[PDB]
RNA sequence: UUUUUUUUUUUUUUUUUU
RNA sequence: UUUUUUUUUUUUUUUUUUUUUUUUUUUUUUUUUUUU
RNA sequence: AAAAAAAAAAAAAAAAAAAAAAAAAAAAAAAAAAAA
């Protein structure tokens, strides 16, 4: 009854008596509401209020638990706190509370008669206290916080610890759930009506501390400062008081750095590799330390009391950087909630997309060249911002108005319009004049364009569009405002499709953009990390507060210029429905009207500019329709990630081009810029580089922008990653595990498991005890998404019931003899998270038939088929060598219960959520859209497609439509046919077919072994020779690079062994990657690849048609026929590994870098693929068993079956 | 072979002043011009409405060196029809496409000649006050050629070899078409309609043209008269073709009226303004608004408080308009009280002329300051002490645009437009387009246009002058023309153009 | 007197980020 | 020497579906249907 | 308009990484495995 009395709780290994326990715990668990319920509330808990024990660095901390009087007795609804107009429109201008104010739960009462505004506005409340709070990822609220618990309960072996008492405290009403979710009507319906209204966020909040403890950031002392500072947080407004403090209780970071003085960091060199250590200084400059009094002032006067005298003995008490480290990542984790931010759309609309004014003006720049209906055509500044970047810009025109004329648009602009996307909604004649189910499917914007695709030439539908609105669409986010972003139809898209085209050419001329280096690795931060270890640096971060709401026309004319002036210098014809032709032009200092020859995308540049409308539109349910106010920027165009980072760098490097001219030195290197945030480095002296930052500063200012300018010496932050001195500070309480933005179930449970993984790896490096962690994903795998429905025929119920119990557990309920189509609920075994196409979830040991274990698998190693090498490693893998044998011992894993996994992974029970997605959907219909669509860009690629088609299917045998590059959108259009037409079912259709099937293999139905698995049979023996480390190991002994990567933690270690990343020493790519799997980015399992093959294994003189069918270049038609060429040679092994490059983060990526460490008899090199082979063996296994090394040269022994298949 | 068929539709290109010749090698290429486009709409209506292989029809139509003759094959009949209608005709040579360079033209063009253009260099006409020149070939080919008749031209055909199946006559004498049919031998012939005049001004600068949307009979004058002389009726309907800044002023007279084609309204104009008056007639919306821009002296109020009475007796429901500066003349009397009035009627009753408003008394302060107080000190000046004099005026502006105070001007619009005794459908003008985020939230906004020069009639109001002009620059320096161009004609023909109820 | 390279198809779902 | 099943691989052929609400089902907009 | 019924349902743009591609049977053949 009890998890932490278990055998497994002690010595966290699955022998036979432990693995049978701990499934059958979680089974009790997630079976009924009553076991939970007494699991969460036991009156064995004794209730602590104080406790006393160590911080994240070993200091002495005593606490106290103390919940506050506003949430167990809640204030009643005050009706002021959400106010209204005088002409009712809106809510009042000025109003406080944006979020879910904290009341009782029942006084939200709707009285009025309907169809009358406080009506409404009561319902929508409603709607917001019930809908808006529950954001649950995999399950049930109550199980993710018994799972938290669980885990708690199962490491630390003990029940008293101060988060039991939390939860006994604030969830404890009575003897039923105060609170649960409903799948059917998607709300939390309430049960005892006295609580209070915030309460159930408290759950995922709870969560997330409980994350942070087995995350290792946050003790058990320190969990009680941050549950009492987030019950402190919701004594009027929960999310309003997280906004409020979010900057100033993390902004302390940079004075304790300053008060340690002096720290020992290693540098990085140019080539992303680590050379030495040296001592810096770490004292802030002088202007910087001007900022500290007032920001000591604001938190002394803002901030909770218990936090307040934390971030003081945080600024005390620290003698090194990694007690900052540690302190910053327990004040992350005591300030974030990890939860994502949501209400109505009305209430954060005003704070989200208004515009809004900040210091200066901007001006208009005098028009040189003028159309008829005065819209400007060419124009120059004369002084001002826009001066100064057109001084830089107007260098870089004359390149990109050659590198424009090379692309033909219309086709760009399909392949542009390739994402399926809603636009814009259809009208009533259409649906009559066009099919039903057309109209059904037009919920995509290929399907749209291809609808309409018969006046893309006219130009009157430009015209059209302005008379539609521009329909606004909600995102949610965690740790910030709830974003309204725009979403635009098909023509106001296609408006800025040519200011996109034009800017986007500026990333090939000029490096300073972040966008085009993106590789989810340490590739992304060498230049952090190499500009960090430098000296008499500046490392400024700037970022602008409202970005959109201060882009207002006027600054949007910037862009327009050198938009202009490029299109100007440029030359295509044939642009959309506009066409280059001759047209009468008014220019300055003329009096008459001049004709000159404009092309096409000028004319589309300069109607672009003219008409431009950016306030958006929202239906209410409560008010009728909200419209914005105008002069934000759209942000849902194409060019809305190029608008920023153009502007910016065009005032960055323009006040460069300022200062040189005005006699000044630029102390500037290197900068990046992805839009709203930019990293600025400088070098020099203090006082020429704090000249050259208020100077850009200043005209950031000048250009109308509201900036927040944070500058240190050894700190710098983009996109969300913090490096101080050589070191990655990741952010873990960024991303959570228990919301999801959107509320999804869970049809295909792969996918649930596959979501888990990626959430896990993505916290490795920013996780301080990874250990714990995978003890919490195997506890949220364990009993969060376990259950798994089913309904039968109800003649055939205890017949499946006979057949199925003998592998699995069957929960078997009442049959129903009235009615049919009984139901008969099912859990599945808990092997089914270790397997491939399965959990593939990482192991704990297993007990063999010796009592010898196996490896406890580690956080860095890989998915696939080496999951399944686990079968193999239950049976004695060196019993298995021993007498030559390949018998995986079924009894053993029948015991453990791994063939009712492989039994239930390969019926398919779990894949059949809605089963078939059938015919008729009438593809002479699609065909026809295709027709019509493929009519608009590059005429006379695809009917020649067509007809080596039709001859490779007249002659010899035929392609499939999926291969064909003209039937291609036919095939897009009937896939994005396919997703508008979705069904997900509560329960299963085992009719007489899947009942056939298992009856047919519940048999004795041993394991299928595939000829091909001697691959995975092969063992390691440890040596006493202690190797070698890398030199750069000594280097990163004092300060560790990572959170996780401390001084003897095994991702240093692995580190050690394996050495960093690089990406010149690839010794081995071609014969390495083949038996990955793929060739050149093609994979085997391609029908590219298999058609060509069975092509190639039959005559070849239909070859250079199937070419022209599939109408490939020659460069990757040479490179498929050695692709045939090289699988005809050698293509029997491959081992099909999955390894994620977040996962491996700051590690070595080249299997080759593991050959010094294991010893090879000469003996066993047979072939000329077993150097690559042996490698990915050495390198998968030393990634494993990282925590159980020491240090140790190993030798290898090898499988006299595995010489068999690798000679052949 | 033009784009619209002229054998089918012989009213639009009368419109435009050209005549078919009645009834040769010219004759037959119009006919098989007739046949293509109805082998055309036959073949491209029988799919979506795109053709099939569209640089092939443009292939054999304009170049004639594709014939297609299959001895699928399905997909390859409309080609097939095509290439023996194209072969029975005998050409040495395909035919061209032709096109106008005027909107009205364009937005009557079919959709299937719009494919075709994209493959198919067309034989563009250029216009030069939106009609078609007739020194041409293919116009001088296929229609008849006008022939203009003035006080000095007029005598008998006799004297000329004029003849009436080429010859077409355009009047502009000023006597009626009857008298001049029956009394000189005309009526034989046939004549040109146009309903628009086209006034040539003599301005500061030169003469200058103006099209207008009325008649010469309705805008009734005669060649001598006044600028201010139906003054009124010229800003509803006029436009200056010229390029800014003009030169029309209050001492303009005019040399000559001729007869001209009316104008077409723009697209964009038209589409923006009906989404406002959708805006209006929905019950879905609570507060409909409209922001109109304009230089200052433009003469926008004399206008739109006209738009309004349109609007409202049109569509029943009581329009409110805010004026210009109705915001400075409101600061100008409320700068110290804590709580104002922020009343409708108590707005509109301190809208009058004598109200001085807040800016131009800063803007008085701030040319006083440097010893300004003529309009002939003032353009002496050079332009980057102007520009120095007009950012000093920005340093003022920004001040009451920052933030939502209870005297700044974003809570000022606020609470007039979200008022209980406020009109619903309400009409704003601006001054910068800055201001925008501070006036109320809409989804139509516009810069209207008018028959004035703006420097030039600020140079001759009675009163100030100076502060006016100075303003104007700085105004004019801080909008630019980014929304769409709307003149005075096209609102008043969008209020028409949509049925009621 | 010979031997080695770094690469863009589509659909859906998820993750990081603007 | 013959036969029972898994898997490496070849050829042919069928080429294809059901309703059950365990659900404590939601809202307004529109085409049509029957009473008042 | 008071009432009843079938259906159409709402989630933009860019940079980067990982996974995925109907079922059942017959005819030819090897290994694993049971019987003789
Ligand atoms: N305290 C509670 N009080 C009342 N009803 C509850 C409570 N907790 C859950 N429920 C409701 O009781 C219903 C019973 O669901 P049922 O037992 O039939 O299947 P279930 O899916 O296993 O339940 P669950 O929602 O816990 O997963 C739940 O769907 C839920 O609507
Ligand atoms: O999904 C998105 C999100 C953001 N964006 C665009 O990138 C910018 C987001 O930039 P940031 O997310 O870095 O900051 P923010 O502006 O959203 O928050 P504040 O600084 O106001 O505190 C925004 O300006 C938006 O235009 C998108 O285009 N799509
Ligand atoms: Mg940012
Ligand atoms: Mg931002």
């Amino acid at each position: 009854t009890e998890l932490y009395n278990t055998i497994f709780s002690e010595t966290r290994k699955f022998t036979r008596e432990s693995f049978k326990e701990i499934e059958h715990l979680t089974a009790k668990l997630a079976n009924d509401r009553v076991a939970r319920h007494d699991f969460l509330f036991n009156n064995s808990i004794a209730l602590i209020s104080d406790y006393s024990g160590e911080d994240s660095n070993g200091n002495q901390l005593q606490a106290t638990v103390t919940i506050p009087n506003e949430i167990t007795n809640p204030k009643e609804y005050d009706p002021s706190d959400y106010p209204l107009a005088e002409d009712e429109s809106f809510f009042k201008q000025g109003h406080k509370y944006d979020y879910l104010v904290t009341f009782r739960a029942g006084s939200l009462t709707n009285t009025y008669e309907p169809k009358t505004k406080m009506y409404k506005l009561h319902a929508a409340l409603d709607k917001l206290m019930h809908v808006k709070q529950r954001k649950s990822r995999f399950a049930d609220l109550w199980r993710e916080l018994c799972a938290v618990i669980a885990s708690l309960d199962v490491w630390y072996q003990t029940t008293n610890y101060p988060l039991r008492t939390y939860v006994k405290l604030l969830f404890h009403k009575g003897d039923e759930f105060p609170f649960y979710e409903s799948p059917s009507q998607d709300k939390i319906i309430f049960n005892d009506k006295s609580v209070a209204s915030i309460l159930p966020t408290f759950v995922y909040t709870c969560c997330q501390v409980g994350t942070a403890i087995m995350s290792g950031i946050l003790t058990h002392v320190e969990s009680i400062v941050a549950m009492n500072h987030f019950l402190h947080c919701a004594k009027d407004s929960y999310i309003d008081e997280k906004l409020k403090i979010k900057g100033i209780g993390r902004s302390w970071y940079q004075e304790a750095l300053h008060n340690v003085g002096r720290a020992t960091v290693p540098v990085w060199s140019q080539f992303n590799e680590v050379i030495g250590h040296r001592t810096k200084t770490t004292s802030e400059p002088h202007f910087v330390s001007s900022t500290f009094i007032s920001l000591r002032a604001k938190r002394a006067e803002l901030l909770y009391p218990e936090f307040n005298e934390y971030i003081n003995r945080a600024l005390r008490l620290s003698k090194t950087q990694n007690d900052v480290a540690n302190y910053y990542a327990a004040c992350r984790a005591m300030t974030n909630d990890g939860t994502f931010l949501a209400t109505l759309t009305e209430l954060s609309l005003d704070a989200a997309v208004f515009p809004r004014i900040e210091q200066r003006l901007v001006t208009r720049p005098a028009v040189l060249m003028s159309n008829t209906r005065h819209e400007s055509l060419k124009q120059k500044y004369a002084n001002g911002v826009g001066s100064i970047a057109q001084s830089y810009l107007s260098s870089f025109t004359d390149e990109i108005a050659k590198r424009v004329n090379g692309i033909h648009h219309d086709e760009a602009w399909l392949n542009f319009l390739t994402t399926s996307s809603p636009g814009r909604k259809l009208t009533e004649i259409e649906k009559l004049e066009v099919g039903g189910d057309v109209a059904a499917w037009s919920n995509s914007r290929i399907v749209m364009q291809a609808v309409f695709a018969r006046e893309y030439r006219t130009p009157e539908r430009i015209f059209k569009s302005l008379k539609a609105p521009i329909k606004l669409v909600e995102r949610q986010q965690s740790d910030r405002r709830q974003r309204a972003i725009s979403g635009l139809d098909n023509d106001r898209l296609f408006l800025s499709f040519m200011p996109y085209t034009i800017g986007k050419q500026i990333y090939d001329l000029n490096d300073n953009a972040a966008q085009g280096k993106q590789a989810g690795n340490a590739f992304d931060i060498g230049e952090m990390l190499y500009w960090t270890s430098q000296r008499n640096v500046l490392l400024s971060s700037i970022d602008v507060a409202g970005m959109d709401a201060s882009v207002t026309t006027n600054t949007k004319d910037i862009y327009n210029t050198f938009v202009l002036d490029v299109a100007s210098k440029c030359t295509v014809p044939r642009f959309g429905p506009y066409y280059a032709k001759n047209m009468e032009v008014f220019e300055v200092g003329k009096r008459q009207s001049q004709v000159k020859y404009v092309n096409a995308a000028w004319q589309a540049c300069a109607l672009e500019a003219a008409n431009s409308q950016t306030s958006t539109s929202y239906e209410s349910e409560i008010f009728g329709q909200v419209k914005n106010a105008e002069g934000t920027y759209p942000s849902g165009r194409a060019d809305t990630s190029t608008h920023h980072t153009v502007l910016l760098q065009g005032l960055v490097r323009g006040n460069e081009l300022k200062r040189a001219s005005d006699g000044k030195n630029s102390c500037l290197t290197t900068i990046k810029i992805l839009g709203d945030d930019i990293m600025e480095i400088f070098q020099g002296n203090e006082n020429d580089t704090h000249d050259h930052a208020v100077s850009n500063a200043s005209i950031l200012n000048e250009s109308g922008f509201a900036t927040t300018a944070e500058l240190s010496q050894n700190s710098i932050v983009l996109l969300q990653q913090l490096v101080v001195n050589g070191t990655f500070w990741g952010f873990a309480d960024r991303i959570s595990l228990w919301t999801r933005e959107d509320t999804k179930d869970i049809g295909r449970l792969n996918l649930a498991m596959m979501e888990l993984n990626a959430l896990i790896d993505d916290l490795l490096f920013r996780v301080r005890r990874p250990e714990g962690l995978k003890m919490l994903g195997f506890f949220c795998g364990a009993i969060c998404l376990r259950r798994f429905t089913l309904s039968v025929d109800n003649k055939l119920y205890d017949s499946t019931y006979n057949n199925l119990s003998k592998y699995m557990t069957l929960v078997k309920y009442d049959k129903n003899p009235d009615f049919d189509s009984t139901l008969m609920s099912l859990i599945l075994p808990l092997a089914w998270l270790f397997m491939p196409r399965g959990g593939e979830y990482p192991a704990y040991p297993f007990e063999r038939r010796d009592g010898t274990f196996t490896e406890d698998e580690s956080m860095f190693t890989a998915r696939g088929a080496y999951k399944r090498r686990l079968l193999y490693d239950v049976s004695n893998i060196r019993e298995m060598i021993q007498q030559n044998s390949m018998v995986l011992d079924d009894d053993l894993l029948h015991e453990y219960g791994f063939t009712g996994a492989l039994l239930l992974i390969d019926l398919n029970i779990l894949d059949l959520i809605d089963e078939v997605k059938k015919e008729d959907i009438s593809p002479v219909k699609v065909n026809e859209l295709a027709t019509s669509l493929e009519q608009l860009g590059k005429l006379g690629e695809r009917e020649k497609s067509r007809r080596a088609a039709s001859d490779l299917k007249i002659r010899g045998h035929a392609l499939s439509n999926d291969i064909v590059y003209g039937y291609g959108l036919q095939e897009k259009i009937q896939k994005s046919a396919m997703a508008t037409k979705e069904t997900t079912v509560q329960s299963k259709r085992v009719s007489s077919r899947l009942h056939e099937v298992i009856v047919a293999k519940t048999r004795d139905y041993k394991i299928p072994t595939m000829p091909a698995d001697a691959l995975h049979l092969y063992e390691f023996e440890v040596e006493d020779v202690t190797v070698d480390l890398l030199p750069h190991a000594k280097h990163t002994s004092y300060s560790n690079l990572a959170y996780n990567m401390s001084f003897g933690s095994d991702g240093w270690f692995a580190f050690a062994l394996l050495g960093g990343l690089d990406r010149s020493a690839n010794l081995l790519r071609l014969d390495v990657a083949s038996i990955r799997g793929n060739y050149h980015k093609f994979s085997y399992d391609d029908p590219v690849f298999k058609q060509g093959y069975k092509i190639y294994k039959s005559d070849a003189t239909l070859l250079n048609d199937f070419f022209v069918a599939i109408s490939a270049g020659p460069k990757e038609q040479g490179i498929l026929l050695r692709a045939f060429a090289y699988y005809s040679l050698y293509g029997n092994v491959e081992y099909h590994y999955v390894l994620s490059p977040r996962q491996l983060f700051f590690l070595s990526d080249n299997p080759v870098s593991a050959e010094r460490l294991v010893r090879i008899p000469p003996s066993y090199y047979v072939s000329t693929q077993c150097r690559a082979l042996y490698n990915i063996f050495s390198y998968l296994h030393i990634l494993r068993s990282i925590t159980s090394n020491q240090g140790k040269r190993l030798g290898m022994v090898l499988h006299p079956g595995l010489i068999a298949y690798v000679r052949g | 072979m033009f784009a619209i068929d002229p054998l089918k539709h012989s009213k639009l290109y009368e419109e435009y002043g050209l005549y078919l010749r009645p009834h040769a090698p010219t004759i037959r290429s119009i006919k098989y011009a007739s046949l293509i486009h109805s082998m055309l709409a036959k073949h491209a209506a029988r799919h979506n409405g795109t053709l099939i292989n569209p640089r092939m029809y443009a292939d054999m139509i304009t170049l004639g060196n594709t014939k297609v003759t299959v001895t699928d094959i399905v997909t390859y009949k409309a080609l097939t029809e095509m290439s023996t209608l194209i072969e029975s005709f005998r050409l040495p040579s395909g035919l061209a496409l032709i096109i106008f360079d005027d909107e009205k033209y364009q937005s009557l063009i079919p959709n299937y000649i719009n494919q075709l253009i994209a493959y198919t260099q067309p034989h563009i006409i250029p216009t030069w006050q939106g009609i078609a020149d007739f020194s041409d070939t293919y116009l001088r080919s296929y229609f008849k050629r006008p022939f203009e008749l003035t006080a000095s031209n007029l005598a008998a055909p006799q004297k000329y070899n004029l003849s009436p199946m080429t010859r077409s006559i355009f009047n502009n004498t000023g006597r009626e078409d009857a008298v001049i049919r029956k009394l000189y031998g005309y009526g034989e012939y046939v004549f040109i309609r146009y309903e628009g005049c086209l006034i040539t001004w003599t301005g500061i600068y030169g003469e200058v043209t103006m099209m207008v949307n009325l008649s010469k009979r309705d805008l009734g004058l005669d060649v001598g008269d006044d600028y201010l002389k139906e003054y009124k009726k010229l800003l509803f309907y006029g436009v200056i073709t010229d390029a800014i800044p003009s030169g029309i002023s209050a001492r303009s007279t005019i040399m000559k009226i001729s007869p001209h084609k009316m104008m077409n309204p723009s697209g964009g104009a038209l589409a923006v303004l009906s989404k406002f008056l959708e805006a209006v007639v929905s019950t879905n919306v609570i507060n409909a608004t409209l922001v109109v821009y304009a230089e200052k002296g433009a003469g926008k109020t004399s206008f739109l408080s006209t738009y309004a009475e349109q609007l409202s007796l049109a569509s029943g429901q009581v329009v409110g308009h805010l004026s210009s500066d109705a915001y400075g003349r409101w600061l100008a009397k409320n700068k110290d009280v804590e709580e104002p009035s922020f009343a409708y009627d108590y707005v509109l009753s301190l809208d009058t002329d004598d109200n001085e408003s807040y800016y131009e008394q800063k803007a008085s302060e701030l040319l006083i300051s440097h010893g300004i107080s003529e309009v002939a000190q003032y353009e002496l000046l050079s332009v980057r002490k102007k520009i120095k004099m007009m950012d000093e005026m920005n340093e003022v502006l920004i001040a009451q645009l920052e933030n939502a105070d209870t005297h700044s001007e974003r809570n000022f619009y606020y609470m007039v437009s979200t008022g209980k005794t406020t009109p619903r459908t309400l009409i704003v003008e601006g001054h910068f387009n800055a201001q925008d985020a501070t006036i109320a939230r809409t989804d139509t906004t516009v810069l209207l246009r008018t028959i004035n020069d703006t420097t030039q009639a600020m140079r001759d109001r009675q009163r100030g002058g100076v502060v006016q002009l100075f303003l104007r620059d700085t105004y004019y320096r801080l909008l630019p023309a980014l929304h769409t161009t709307v003149y005075p004609f096209e609102m008043l023909e969008s209020i028409r153009r949509w049925k009621w109820v």
